[PDB]
RNA sequence: GGGAUGACCCCAGGCGGUAGGGGAGCGUUCCCGAUGCCGAUGAAGGCCGACCCGCGAGGGCGGCUGGAGGUAAGGGAAGUGCGAAUGCCGGCAUGAGUAACGAUAAAGAGGGUGAGAAUCCCUCUCGCCGUAAGCCCAAGGGUUCCUACGCAAUGGUCGUCA
RNA sequence: AGCUGGGGCUAGGAGUGAAAAGCUAACCGAGCCCGGAGAUAGCUGGUUCUCCCCGAAAUGACUUUAGGGUCAGCCUCAGGC
RNA sequence: CCGUGAGGGAAAGGUGAAAAGAACCCCGGGAGGGGAGUGAAAUAGAGCCUGAAACCGUGGGCUUACAAGCAGUCACGGCCCCGCAAGGGGUUGUGGCGUGCCUAUUGAAGCAUGAGCCGGCGACUCACGGUCGUGGGCGAGCUUAAGCCGUUGAGGCGGAGG
């Protein structure tokens, strides 16, 4: 019973792993009446 | 010419926050404002209070013109941890790190 | 308990350093310190905040206090001496054994 | 579940206590090692 | 052998190596050398070097940093060289954004406050205790009580609340 | 032979025990602290710059000796022949 | 701080010559920062001398998605860099070769011990005796001890005794 890591893993292989970690922008469509910005399919933030 | 804003010392973890940082490098200042706004994470906030005080400080400071700011580099780099102690089972007692970021944002002007 | 050697009374000399060469009356002396400040040699700049007056004043100019061993006593008629003590009666003294004189006040 | 320490103010002073210790020899040495160590409380402090 | 009584040319040989024996050196702290010498036209320490000397330990030189010390030749004396001791003290990693976040009594909305609110305040609805999860007393604890201003930390999240 | 609060007494080769070597402040076939103390350890671990030369033993005898020793053997250095 | 108690028992020093410790303005709730200003120096800004290493991060050069390994070494070649070039530095495609360090053992890459990594602490000494060797003094002799005198860190006397 109670598993452990055999060997401090590499700074090579928790980089690697971390590969898919990176963040994607959020999705972002003009307004219909004010200039800025909002995610599609929600209500305006400004000018609802 | 070019700007810059650090942040020092702000309570939150250098992995954590470093990840909407590359959200925003390389992009326009409009699109850097857009983009922390509708990321959801902690250090969205941080960054963007970092974001403006480059900018503020730009036009302000280093007379930079503001519509053609960019940012040009930035990161976070490590502070300072604050440990503490977690009380554990049959008297055991591990020490977790509360981290430290500091984070920096430095604008420069786009060339259009 | 420290022993100095000019007092508050004294004109003395700058003998050192940025104010070097210059000839003042020791406005005031901190033997705690070891230091002498003589009105009006060694000014500086001190920042301030704008409470009360200086209401809107941000800058003060102040003398700071020298080491006591950077000024020397001056004589009447000279610029030297050091130190010396002449007893008779019943006792007290300083005299310039460059030589010989007052302080006094 | 019931443990080692159940604090009572008088069998502190009754036991550790400073007119204790000076009763027996064991008890004055252990006042005099303190007081050269220079403790700052020679004896259990109880309210 | 070269007769230079030698520090040196020539010739001929030997030189795998653990326990061990022997020999020569490098370097660190300190003393005499020193009331001297180096030094702000930059000491010790640090960071570089593809350069010079040494077989090697090392020594030079050069640039950058640093900013007040260093210490030749010759000799003296030692708390003198670390990679391992489940060594000692510290610091920082890995596991990992993983396990957990501590009773399955259970929450929802509206409004207020505030830079910021699932987490504070009020209202409404819902749920759980009720020989208790309510109320009194004794220990023990020691200002935790009340109220104003606060949120760095403490609070397993948050906090404008405590 | 009930449970329980408060106040007391008994302790280290000693107490207590409807007896398990149980318990005596979260490890009791002899408590804890400080000291004798740097106890002892024929055992285990560890032992820190460089170059040059040479270079073993794992056998014999005795040994409350057998994974430790003393003498011999085998290495090395100096002087001698 | 730990312990009922006797008792155990830490860490933690350094801005600058001088606070001249950064008024004011800008982002900000603040913290923090950017200009201004001080200062010889502010990556000396108070989490303040020097500021190594492990460790984390951004930018650049070379490189890698049909190879297979104690990670190096030998060779050639491609790219990038320094130049006087026959030159040198970086990196690494393909090809040769290649069983970690220490310890302990007749034998270890060993699937036997120890070690996550870095920095610092860390183990053949001293006294008196003994015994060899060596550098010197005096040699049928050699030599003083306690002590006495003297002394800028000045030595001499002292013959009991061995
Ligand atoms: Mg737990
Ligand atoms: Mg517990
Ligand atoms: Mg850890
Ligand atoms: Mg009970
Ligand atoms: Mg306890
Ligand atoms: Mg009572
Ligand atoms: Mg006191
Ligand atoms: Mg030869
Ligand atoms: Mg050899
Ligand atoms: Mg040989
Ligand atoms: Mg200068
Ligand atoms: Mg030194
Ligand atoms: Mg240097
Ligand atoms: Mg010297
Ligand atoms: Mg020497
Ligand atoms: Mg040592
Ligand atoms: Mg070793
Ligand atoms: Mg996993
Ligand atoms: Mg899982
Ligand atoms: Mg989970
Ligand atoms: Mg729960
Ligand atoms: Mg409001
Ligand atoms: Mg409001
Ligand atoms: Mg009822
Ligand atoms: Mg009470
Ligand atoms: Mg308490
Ligand atoms: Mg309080
Ligand atoms: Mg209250
Ligand atoms: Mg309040
Ligand atoms: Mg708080
Ligand atoms: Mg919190
Ligand atoms: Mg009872
Ligand atoms: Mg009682
Ligand atoms: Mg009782
Ligand atoms: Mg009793
Ligand atoms: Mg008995
Ligand atoms: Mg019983
Ligand atoms: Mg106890
Ligand atoms: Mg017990
Ligand atoms: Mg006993
Ligand atoms: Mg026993
Ligand atoms: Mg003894
Ligand atoms: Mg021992
Ligand atoms: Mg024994
Ligand atoms: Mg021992
Ligand atoms: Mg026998
Ligand atoms: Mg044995
Ligand atoms: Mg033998
Ligand atoms: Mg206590
Ligand atoms: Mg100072
Ligand atoms: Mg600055
Ligand atoms: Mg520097
Ligand atoms: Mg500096
Ligand atoms: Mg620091
Ligand atoms: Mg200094
Ligand atoms: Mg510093
Ligand atoms: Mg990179
Ligand atoms: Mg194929
Ligand atoms: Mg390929
Ligand atoms: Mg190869
Ligand atoms: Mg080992
Ligand atoms: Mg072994
Ligand atoms: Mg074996
Ligand atoms: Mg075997
Ligand atoms: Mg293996
Ligand atoms: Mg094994
Ligand atoms: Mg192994
Ligand atoms: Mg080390
Ligand atoms: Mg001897
Ligand atoms: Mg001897
Ligand atoms: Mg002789
Ligand atoms: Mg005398
Ligand atoms: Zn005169």
């Amino acid at each position: 019973k109670h598993p452990v890591p055999k060997k401090k893993t590499s700074k090579a292989r928790r980089d690697a792993r971390r590969s898919h970690h990176a963040l994607t922008p959020p999705t972002l469509v003009p307004c219909p009446e004010c200039k800025a910005m909002k995610p599609p399919h929600t209500v305006c933030p400004e000018c609802g | 010419m070019e700007a810059k804003a650090i942040a020092r010392y702000v309570r939150i973890s250098p992995r954590k926050v470093r990840l909407v940082v590359d959200l925003i490098r390389g992009k326009s200042l409009e699109e850097a404002r857009n983009i922390l706004r509708y990321t959801n994470k902690r250090g969205a906030y941080f960054v963007a209070k970092v974001l403006e005080s480059a900018a503020a400080n730009a036009v302000n400071n280093h007379d930079m013109l503001e519509d053609r700011l960019y940012v040009k580099a930035a990161y976070v780099d490590e502070g300072p941890a604050l440990k503490r102690v977690l009380p554990r089972a049959r008297g055991r007692a591990d020490i977790i790190k509360k981290r430290t970021s500091h984070i920096t944002v430095i604008l420069g002007e786009k060339h259009g | 308990r420290v022993k100095m050697h000019v007092k508050k009374g004294d004109t003395v000399l700058v003998a050192s350093g940025k104010y070097k060469g210059r000839v003042g009356k020791v406005k005031e002396v901190l033997p705690k310190k070891y230091a002498v400040i003589v009105e009006g040699v060694n000014i500086v700049k001190k920042a301030v905040r704008v409470s009360p007056k200086y209401p809107q004043g941000g800058f003060i100019e102040k003398e700071a206090p020298l080491h006591a061993s950077k000024v020397r006593p001056i004589c009447p008629a000279c610029g030297k001496p050091t130190r010396v003590r002449k007893k008779f009666l019943e006792n007290g003294k300083k005299i310039r054994v460059c030589a010989k004189c007052g302080g006094a006040l | 579940m019931k443990r080692t320490w159940q604090p009572n103010r008088r069998k502190r002073a009754k036991t550790h206590g400073f007119r204790a210790r000076m009763r027996t020899p064991g008890g004055r040495k252990v006042l005099k090692r303190r007081r050269q160590k220079g403790r700052w409380r020679l004896t259990p402090a109880v309210r």
